[PDB]
């Protein structure tokens, strides 16, 4: 109802609107403003809800030794059945002649 | 929890199981989030040409 | 509206082309230049590109480190594409007339179109530290444009600009506005692209983006796909009015130029179409010219089945509403003999035309079976280039333009003119 | 600016956002410019400098103190005086009544006429309305004599009852309020008017 | 020459893939038995092991099966393999997000051409590698096979089952699949056996070759595992029996002749013998515990009431095709909600407990007889009138009933609503359940957390009355809107409106204007706040009501 | 600009540790190295600019950052984004390659690698923000390294003037997804062993 409201006569004419307004109605809210001093002034921007977003999972925070591997021993292999330990390493052509001293 | 907490409980529960176990024809508000509304979205940005 | 001089033009190409006339010959001999994978380059590419043909530059891996002062670690830490550059920009001075030397110290600007190459991801090991200290600056797209700049002392604005494969027609663009402007004495413009890495191969090819035989069909009713390919060339720009004081000679003259964004909205409404029907306008406008002055059209022609299709009603409702009585527009593409080349696809069509202007003769478009079927050709307004055609000198005066396309949006056009040929 | 002074008039404040906690965040965040700025330039604002998203609110009050505990109702998700919320859709769906004078005689007749004398208050509040009126007064007054202006100035149980000065006044108001929502940019998609209103919704 | 990479050589080999499952062989020097490794990164695990159980993934049997067997023929040519004395212990499982690493081995045993296959699973802190399978190989099975057997042959003595509920009845057995191992095409089952179609079965590197047996085998599990009931999985195998790679299409046939196992046949697209399995055995593992299996933490769950602040407003009543029924312990409150359906033209009816007196014309049911019979013969008796029904509507007094007796006892309270509304209820359903009709309990003060003072506990029945149609009548939309003890109850549009709202079910509630609807939603719960709690020392401890086998827990 | 400001004029330095929950494998070859970074750069809202959450995983944080910053830019222009759509604005953006992709441990999953290229490729960067917000003029990235940011308002301060566009959106980003720009200026003792650029001082 348009033009029946609440004591203050305005509110009656700009709830009615603002109802149109937020079911869907592009009301122009423009006649409220006129012949009124209004200025432009800065306003806060819009807050963004945010979610990660990445490639890869984030880092265990623990500490480990950067380069442990020996050159010539290598990697130690875990063969269930074994009866001792072994080891076993590739060494690529630069690495090679930097071994191979 | 000396007030608000209402119907409470503590417990290993899987409602997605649960809302799918037996048999359920329509949803439960209760349960599962209350509907869909109208939106639209973009074709994706090099994919209408391609 | 100064019109500005193409005093030479340097270029790599498919095919072992070294020159604007080894070009020419393979375009008016109708061959085709797409083949087999590189052979001797580091790849280790499994059964993902058997069947896989492209335009490959066969001995990008080659170099000659002591002419231009590098030491031979240096010249392995750079990417092909700074290699390729630098070697196509000595030769363009060489065919302009400068002496390399008389360049230095010179308001000479440069923009170059570069996109990241991959090249260091070719190593399975870690690299020796002499090459981990040059690998920085010789694989960053940002120092493409500055290695020229310091190799042969120039003094003017460097800058590598990125969109796609209308790169070049961008960075030609920004050359003819600072000419215009009065920033710079001359301008040298043009791009690189070569393929260190498979892996723009395997994206297209998992998708069935290209063509089974690897052809780029240009407009033609088979439209099976896209064919990639490599390249680099550059053009050295100065204005028309200092070209004629100094007397350097003008192979063509660009008189216009626009670049725009397709934007986004619904697909019904031909974004696509209606953003080359606004560019063709500014581009004219910009040059001062009028639309039935020019002659013919070395369009985009890419072969995707319904991307032919949309640039051919653009013409018809740009170009093709004000046709001369029995002066059609003449239609093709270089892409049809060389492929795509990428970055690098407005420099493989100003080749063609400066070539075409030289020899009075436009040439043939190969693989066109006949005309595609997504658009009307029945006005006769506008016509595939099927055999040569003579184009000679006279009272009207000969004019061609260029237009250049890419996925992200871009498009743009340039309007070429002869040069003003007076009497010796 | 040579800036005007003015009485204490209602300021309309719109917000939106594209879920309901951007909304309640929004709010939290405007709270500090309107008990800082003047009210009149954060509402004249927020209508031109926003864009209008699919979750909205209007929050309505003559002073900052009042426009704050709205803006504060807002942020916690609790229901108060002159605050309003919904989901919008984009369908135009729009349609508008119209009344004549007599039927407000059937019952309760005082309350057609305080009606009107509450509408009289909104040729102070809002200036299309006051030209609206005056333009159709002054074209009535042509027919019928000096009354209609007299009798449009002081809105009596006349405007409820079967009667010449009635549905006089009742075309004027019902025309003026037209004119006026029209200058609010609602366009009705359908017009329907009872009994002797007819004109009016013609 | 400028390049970072020298040149590779001019011709190479194919370099097919490793099986996934078992990967790189290793090379020790003096070794006798072969072995093999292969580490699955947590974007790896989720694509071999493509079934889950309780959620959690879960390497298939069928995959166990065709590891040994990939494991087998390793290095041979040999088409014909025969594997017996297979054992499949425990459940191989990895927890989302988690690495896995596989080992495997073969020892040769010196008894001819007997190897020994083992397959072992990861472990890690205080846990080491575990045995997960082995098997005993042998090649040159050297034996013929029968003749072509028409496969139109076999389903004519069996009815066919719908594929949508083959792989329900699998659900409801803790079981789900991913679409590389949802491999039945049809299904016909009866008696002890059954028979099946199975398509291209192309699990990850089985488009073509011998891992397509991974998806086979697993279909022989899933059809083996469809005649019984509770929660079973494979323990054992006595006899497989594969020759080549398996075709295009094929034929299942599994039969339970024996005490308590089945044994299975697969056949060729031609009706050609392709695969034999002797004494499979899921029995031995009927039952075993999901409680140390399932992927889900322990949390706190509550019912949480949500304001519809936006989009609260009622909408329209949807027309008067049927009437509504109003039920009400006030006749008054009866006919008001009556007269004020009957303005919007909604026709609606008033009905009251035999208990108040006709004090305004409303009909008057026997309810406080518990009896749903004679409930049944009085809303009978108005469709013999001929009144349709779109919904009923229920109405509770709240405490009203404490001064008007004028004697206090809650428990009392509470067991003299319930079996009046069960009656009423039951009674109205009985009736006319076909046309569909809409139930709305409105109690007054159940509702918890929410303002309007503490809830009255006799009005607990109505929300277990609620609860109790949501999954016993699914067919029929209901809902529970508790009104504000105190406050003067909303116009019966406001309540229908914002009802008809509601497809299926769900719960309401109104205090001042605001509409708000529960929701069950989860939190974490912090047990190491016990881990650090201490009983206060200089106090007694009451446990009270259990059975032995909480006493035992609590008092522990 | 006014965090900008009051960090400025209270005096302090934003330099500090290496970040925590972006993917990296780096060992002691960082021990010690003191940096300036953007926290919560892995954090983005892909609903409010319509990309379902695959494709915000596949986009370089750098095209993430001035897609966020020009809605800023524009919302403080006073300028409706939903009234630039059709715009002759022209887009001029400074970035590089970023390495993102580079971070991946394992093969991506089947959806992922199908956004990656047009995710990461440094002339998507511009094409992206025309089709976002509509803008029918011209859209370019250059590189110049760290003069990128003037290489851009010095083009578009000439588009300007010729006439090319009616506005244009100018600038630049730079995420440092990966380690190997701290590592490699730390190999060659570039970096202050602070991290602090002490401007002119002694």
């Amino acid at each position: 109802s348009v033009p029946g409201g609440g004591r203050p006569p305005g509110q009656a004419l700009l709830s009615a609107l603002g109802e149109l307004h937020t079911d869907g109605v592009a009301i122009d809210w423009s006649q409220a403003f006129e012949g009124r001093g209004a200025r432009r002034v800065d306003l806060p921007t819009y807050p963004y809800q945010k979610v990660r977003c990445w490639l890869v999972p984030p880092e265990p925070q623990v500490s480990v030794v950067a380069a442990p591997p020996h050159p010539l021993l290598g990697t130690a292999l875990d063969l269930v059945d074994a009866t001792g330990q072994s080891f076993t390493q590739q060494l690529t052509p630069g690495q090679v002649a930097g071994v191979f001293g | 929890e000396a007030d608000g907490s209402g119907e409470a409980g503590l417990a290993r529960v899987d409602w997605d199981r649960y809302l799918t176990a037996g048999h359920r024809p329509l949803p439960y508000t209760v349960l599962e989030t209350r509907a869909s509304y109208d939106e639209e979205k973009a074709p994706g940005f090099g994919q209408n040409r391609m | 509206q100064e019109p500005i001089a193409v005093l030479g033009i340097g270029c790599r190409f498919p095919g072992g082309v070294r020159s604007p006339e080894d070009l020419w010959d393979l375009v008016d001999s109708g061959g085709d230049a797409v083949g087999g994978l590189p052979a001797g380059r580091g790849w280790q590419a499994g059964s993902a590109l058997d069947g896989v043909n492209a335009g490959f530059i066969h001995g990008v891996e080659e170099f000659d480190p002591y002419f231009f002062g590098l030491d031979p670690v240096e010249a392995a830490a750079m990417d092909p594409q700074q290699r390729l550059l630098l070697e196509t920009t000595w030769e363009a001075f060489e065919r302009a007339g400068i002496d390399p030397v008389a360049a230095r110290g010179s308001r000479t600007a440069v923009y170059a179109g570069v996109q990241f190459g991959g090249y260091p991801l070719l190593m399975r090991e870690a690299p020796p530290p002499q090459v981990l200290d040059h690998l920085g600056l010789g694989n960053s797209v940002g120092a493409a444009s500055g290695r020229l700049a310091y190799q042969f002392g120039l003094l003017g604005g460097a800058v590598t600009v990125d969109t796609q494969c209308t790169s070049s027609i961008v960075a030609l663009h920004l050359a003819v506005k600072a000419l215009r402007n009065g920033e710079c004495a001359l301008a040298l413009a043009g791009g690189a692209c070569v393929m260190s890495l498979p892996t723009v191969l395997m994206d297209f090819h998992r998708r069935s983006l290209l063509a089974p035989d690897g052809r780029s069909k240009s407009f033609a009713a088979a439209a099976d796909g896209v064919s990639l390919a490599e390249g680099a060339g550059m053009l050295l720009l100065e204005r028309l009015s200092d070209a004629r004081r100094n007397g350097h000679p003008v192979m063509a003259v660009i008189r216009g130029t626009a670049i725009n964004q397709d934007g986004a909205t619904n697909g019904i409404i031909s974004p696509s179409g209606r953003a080359q029907e606004r560019v063709i306008r500014a581009a004219l406008a910009d040059g001062r010219v009028t639309a039935d002055s020019v002659d013919a059209v070395e369009g985009h022609g890419v072969g995707a089945t319904l991307g032919d299709g949309v640039e051919v009603t653009s013409l018809l409702s740009t170009y093709g509403q004000e046709r001369p009585a029995g002066r059609p527009l003449l239609l093709g593409s270089v892409k049809s003999n060389i492929g795509h080349t990428q970055t690098v696809g407005a420099v493989a069509g100003i080749v063609k035309l400066v070539m075409a202007l030289r020899n009075e003769r436009l040439p043939r478009t190969v693989h066109v079976d006949g005309p595609t079927p997504h658009a009307d050709w029945s006005s006769g307004t506008v016509r595939l280039l099927t055999e040569p055609e003579p184009w000679r000198r006279g009272e009207r005066v000969r004019r061609a333009g260029l237009t250049c396309l890419t996925l992200s949006g871009t498009n743009g056009h340039l309007i070429l003119e002869e040069p003003p040929a007076d009497e010796p | 600016a040579a800036r005007p002074a003015n009485p204490e008039r209602t300021v309309p404040l719109v917000l939106s956002a594209k879920s309901p906690t951007a909304l309640r965040e929004q709010a939290e965040r405007l709270r500090a410019t309107i008990t800082a700025a003047e009210p009149v330039d954060v509402g004249h604002s927020l209508h031109t400098t926003r864009s209008s998203f699919r979750h909205r609110a209007v929050v309505l009050g003559t002073g900052r103190e009042e426009l704050a505990a709205g803006l504060d109702a807002l942020a916690g998700d609790r229901t108060a005086d002159g605050l309003v919320r919904g989901v919008a859709r984009a369908q135009g769906q729009t349609a508008l009544l119209f009344g004549g004078a007599g039927d407000g005689t059937s019952g309760d007749r005082p309350a057609d006429a305080e009606g009107p004398r509450t509408a009289r208050g909104l040729y102070e509040a809002f200036p299309a309305f006051a030209e609206a009126l005056d333009e159709v007064t002054e074209h009535l007054a042509g027919l019928l004599g000096p009354e209609v202006r007299a009798a449009v100035r002081e809105p009596g149980p006349a405007c409820a009852e079967p009667t010449v000065v009635g549905q006089a006044v009742a075309f004027a108001l019902n025309t003026a309020l037209h004119r006026l929502l029209t200058a609010f940019a609602v366009r009705p998609d359908a017009t329907l008017g009872h009994g002797a209103g007819e004109v009016a919704a013609a | 020459r400028c390049w970072l990479v020298p040149p590779e050589p001019q011709v190479s080999v194919v370099a097919a893939p490793p099986h996934p499952l078992l990967g790189t062989a290793l090379d020790l020097v003096d070794a006798t038995g072969q072995s093999f490794t292969q580490q699955l990164t947590p974007g790896q695990v989720a694509g071999v092991f493509g079934q889950q159980l309780y959620g959690t993934p879960v390497l298939p049997a069928g995959a166990r099966l065709e590891w040994l067997l990939a494991a087998a023929r390793h290095g041979s040519p040999d088409s014909a393999w025969t594997l017996t004395g297979i054992r499949l212990p425990g459940t191989v499982s990895a927890a989302s997000g988690t690495p896995v690493a596989l080992q495997t081995s073969r020892e040769d045993s010196g008894d001819g051409h007997r190897v020994r296959a083992f397959v072992k699973g990861p472990g890690t802190g205080g846990g080491r590698w575990a045995e997960r399978g082995g098997a005993t190989v042998v090649p040159a099975v050297t034996r013929p096979a029968p003749d072509r057997v028409d496969p139109e042959s076999l389903p004519e003595g069996l009815a066919e089952l719908d594929v949508a509920e083959v792989y329900r009845r699998l659900w409801r057995q803790g079981s789900d699949y991913a679409e590389p191992l949802r491999v039945l095409r049809r299904v016909w089952l009866g008696g002890d056996e059954a028979v099946a179609l199975v398509g291209t079965a192309d699990v990850p590197t089985g488009p073509s070759g011998w891992s397509r047996w991974a998806a086979v085998l697993e279909a022989a599990v899933q059809l083996a595992a469809l005649s019984g009931s509770g929660p079973r999985t494979p323990v054992s195998v006595d006899r497989l029996e594969v020759s080549g790679p398996p075709s295009e299409v094929v034929w299942l046939r599994v039969r339970h002749g024996a005490d308590g196992a089945a044994d299975a046949v697969v056949l060729s697209g031609e009706g050609v013998r392709l695969a034999a399995v002797q004494g499979l055995r899921l029995r031995p593992m009927a039952g075993r515990e999901p409680a140390g299996l399932a992927e889900a933490p322990l949390e706190r769950h509550e019912v949480v009431w949500h304001a519809l602040a936006e989009d609260g407003r009622p909408g329209a009543i949807g027309g008067g095709t049927g009437s509504w029924l109003v039920f009400s312990d006030d006749p008054e409150r009866a006919a008001a909600w009556c007269d004020e359906l009957a303005l919007f033209g909604v026709p609606a009816v008033a009905l009251a407990g035999e208990d108040a007196e006709g004090r305004d014309g409303t009909e008057t049911v026997p309810v406080g007889t518990g009896d749903p019979d004679v409930v049944g013969k009085t809303f009978a008796e108005l469709r013999e009138r001929g009144v349709t029904v779109a919904g009923l509507l229920v109405h509770d007094a709240g405490d009203a009933r404490e001064p008007a007796s004028g004697a206090d006892d809650p428990l009392d309270a509470a067991c003299r609503r319930g079996g009046r509304t069960l009656a009423l209820v039951r009674g109205f359903l009985q009736e006319y359940a076909e046309q569909t009709p809409r139930i709305v309990l409105c109690s007054a003060g159940a509702a918890a957390g929410l303002a309007g003072g503490p809830p009255h506990p006799a009005q607990a029945p109505l929300t277990a009355l609620f609860t109790s149609l949501v999954w016993e009548h699914p067919e029929l939309p209901c809902a529970q809107v508790d009104l504000d003890p105190a406050e003067d109850p909303p116009t019966v549009v406001s309540l229908l409106g914002q009802v008809m709202r509601l497809p299926g079910a769900g719960r309401l509630a109104v205090r001042g204007g605001r509409w708000f609807e529960a929701r069950l939603e989860r939190r974490p719960a912090p047990a190491d706040r016990g881990e650090r709690l201490a009983l206060r020392p200089d106090a007694t401890y009451l446990v009270a009501g259990g059975d032995t086998r909480h006493a035992a827990a609590a008092l522990e």
